[PDB]
C-alpha cells in the first residue's frame, strides 16, 4: 500500500471533527470536544487500488505543537473546511491557504474547499462566492453535510485524486 | 451536564457544590467522555484528585476506546499521569487502532512522560492493528532523544 498524509483546516466550530469521525466511523458526535487534536487511520480502496490514509484533525493554533509542524510541513493533501452559514469562516480560508503555501513552500499543494453543515435552510454564503473562489485557487469544491453523510468520503476521495495527479 | 461543564472549565468549588448535591460521577456526553477525562485532558489536578476519592472510574473508554490515561499522555501533564498511575490505571490499554499510551507520548515527543511510562512497566515492542511499534514512530519522526530512551 502507499500512505497518504491527509490535514484538515480550517475556523472553529466549522464541523472538521464531525467530518473526520463520520468518514471513520461512520457515525455523526452531536458535541465533540473543541480542543483536541488527533490522528486517525482507514484503510480504503479508491477506484480501483487500495491504500491508507491517516488524517491529523487539527483543532487551532493556541500553542506550538511539534506533531501539527510536521504534519503541516510533511502532509500532501489539504482539505479547507467552512461553514456556509458564517461567513467568517469563509473569510478565513485565504489566511489559512496562504499559512499552508507559506509552510509547504507553495509548489503545487493540493487543496480541496469543502462546504459543511448544507443540511440547515439559514445560510450567509451561497454557492456562487464559493465556487467562484475555488476556480481562483484552481482547487476542487465540494458541498459536505456530517448529519446527512452527503460527500463526506467524496471530498477525501477528491483531495487523494488530487494528490495522485501532483505525483504524475 | 453541569458537572462535565465545571470539570472542562476548571472549577473547584462548583464542582465540589455538584459532588455534594448528588452528581454522578460517571456521567457521559455523546462520545462518551467522563468528567475525569475532561479534567485529565485540560490540567486540573485537584479536580482529578477529588473526583478519584469519589469513585470514579479510572479505565473508562470513549467511542474510540482512549482512557484518561492517553489523554494525559497526549496532552503532556506529568503529575497527572503519575497521579493516575498511583491508583492503578491500566498503563498497557488499547484503542480503537490498539496504540498504547506510549505510542501517543512517543509520537508527541514528550520524553518525560515516556521515561514515567517506561518505569511504571510498560512493553516497549507492543503493535497496533497497523504493524507499528514505538520504535518504529521514533524513526518516522527521527527524534534520537526517543531512540536512545527506547533502545537503553
Ligand atoms: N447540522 C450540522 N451540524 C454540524 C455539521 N458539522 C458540524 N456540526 C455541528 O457543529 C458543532 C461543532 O463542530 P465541531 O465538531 O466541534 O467542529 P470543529 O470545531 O472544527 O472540530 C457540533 O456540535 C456539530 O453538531 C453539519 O454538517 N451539519
Ligand atoms: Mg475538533
Amino acid at each position: 500500500m502507499t500512505e497518504y498524509k491527509l490535514v484538515v483546516v480550517g475556523a472553529g466550530c466549522v464541523g472538521k471533527s464531525a467530518l473526520t469521525i463520520q468518514l471513520i466511523q461512520n457515525h455523526f458526535v452531536d458535541e465533540y470536544d473543541p480542543t483536541i487534536e488527533d490522528s486517525y487511520r482507514k484503510q480504503v480502496v479508491i477506484d480501483g487500488e487500495t491504500s491508507l490514509l491517516d488524517i491529523l484533525d487539527t483543532a487551532g493554533q493556541e500553542e506550538y505543537s511539534a506533531m501539527r509542524d510536521q504534519y503541516m510541513r510533511t502532509g500532501e493533501g489539504f482539505l479547507l473546511v467552512f461553514a456556509i452559514n458564517n461567513t467568517k469562516s469563509f473569510e478565513d480560508i485565504h489566511h489559512y491557504r496562504e499559512q499552508i503555501k507559506r509552510v509547504k513552500d507553495s509548489e503545487d499543494v493540493p487543496m480541496v474547499l469543502v462546504g459543511n453543515k448544507s443540511d440547515l435552510p439559514s445560510r450567509t454564503v451561497d454557492t456562487k462566492q464559493a465556487q467562484d473562489l475555488a476556480r481562483s485557487y484552481g482547487i476542487p469544491f465540494i458541498e459536505t453535510s456530517a448529519k446527512t453523510r452527503q460527500g463526506v468520503d467524496d471530498a477525501f476521495y477528491t483531495l487523494v485524486r488530487e494528490i495522485r495527479k501532483h505525483k504524475e | 451536564k453541569k458537572l462535565l461543564e465545571a470539570a472542562r472549565a476548571g472549577q473547584d468549588d462548583e464542582v465540589a457544590a455538584l459532588l455534594a448535591k448528588g452528581a454522578d460521577v460517571n456521567a457521559h456526553d455523546t462520545f462518551g467522555f467522563t468528567p475525569l477525562h475532561l479534567a485529565a485532558l485540560y490540567g486540573h489536578l485537584e479536580i482529578v484528585e477529588v473526583l478519584l476519592k469519589r469513585g470514579a472510574d479510572i479505565n473508562a473508554d470513549d467511542s474510540y476506546g482512549r482512557t484518561p490515561l492517553h489523554l494525559a499522555a497526549m496532552r503532556g501533564h506529568l503529575e497527572i499521569v503519575e497521579l493516575l498511575l498511583r491508583w492503578g490505571a491500566d498503563v498497557n490499554a488499547a484503542d480503537e487502532e490498539g496504540r498504547t499510551p506510549l505510542h501517543l507520548a512517543a509520537k508527541r515527543g514528550h520524553l518525560e512522560i515516556v521515561e514515567v511510562l517506561l518505569k511504571n512497566g510498560a512493553d516497549v515492542n507492543a503493535q497496533d492493528k497497523f504493524g507499528k511499534t514505538a520504535f518504529d514512530i521514533s524513526i518516522d519522526n527521527g527524534n534520537e532523544d526517543l531512540a536512545e530512551i527506547l533502545q537503553k
